[PDB]
């Protein structure tokens, strides 16, 4: 459905071989394609995004409409900002790739599944030390 | 299988002033909001209608 991930790019799922090895060419260029798709796209909507902010900009006399035209304002800066945070971790994802150290865990040497990686491309751990460590984090925080 | 309660009824969100306001459903929040304000604010007039 053109709507995921995979979809931002022409690509359709990934079909390991059965005697395919792990990491080869072709996977890490699939997976650059991919994440420089998925960039491009969230830059393209921050130009949409400021486009938008420098034409609507005004002053309003009435003080419960200037609230109105700035209570829009901050959620679409809110998801811009998220978004932001999430561009620097696709770059950090892109240097792994072309460091040619991409898909395995940081925590414990097993290699993330490489339908996980199609899922959130962005993985940095396997589900279970991302569990472990999601349950650890939200315990220390609150 | 799971409801342990549900709303008495629908109105019982909103204060008196709000809940005079019709079409409540199709306003900002805001526009409420400044409506109720001013409607407290009226002055009887010679012949209510
Ligand atoms: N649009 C989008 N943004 C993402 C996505 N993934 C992560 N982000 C944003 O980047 C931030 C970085 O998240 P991480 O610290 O890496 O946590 P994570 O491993 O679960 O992704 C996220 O923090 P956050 O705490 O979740 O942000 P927030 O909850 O404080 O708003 C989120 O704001 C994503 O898939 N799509
Ligand atoms: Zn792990």
């Amino acid at each position: 459905s053109s709507l995921s991930i995979l979809a931002i790019a022409g690509v359709e799922p990934y079909q390991e071989k059965p005697g395919e090895e792990y990491m080869n060419e072709a996977q890490l260029a699939h997976f650059r394609r991919i994440l420089e798709a998925w960039r491009n796209q969230l830059r393209d909507e921050v130009d949409r995004t400021v486009t938008h902010m420098q034409d609507e900009a005004a002053n309003f006399p009435d003080p419960v409409d200037r609230a109105a035209q700035e209570e829009e304002f901050s959620l679409e800066l809110r998801n811009r900002d998220r978004e932001r945070k999430l561009i620097k971790k696709i770059e950090k994802t892109l240097k792994k790739v072309e460091d040619e150290d991409f898909g395995y865990c940081e925590s414990c040497g097993v290699e993330i599944g490489i339908r996980r990686l199609e899922a959130r491309p962005t993985a940095d751990l396997c589900i279970d030390c991302k569990t472990l460590a999601e349950i650890r984090e939200k315990q220390m925080a609150g | 299988d799971q409801v342990d309660y549900m709303d008495v009824s629908t109105q019982q969100v909103v204060s008196v002033g709000a809940s005079l306001i019709p079409f409540l459903e199709h306003d900002d929040a805001n526009r409420a909001l400044m409506g109720a304000n001013m409607q407290r604010q009226a002055v009887p007039t010679l012949r209510a209608d």
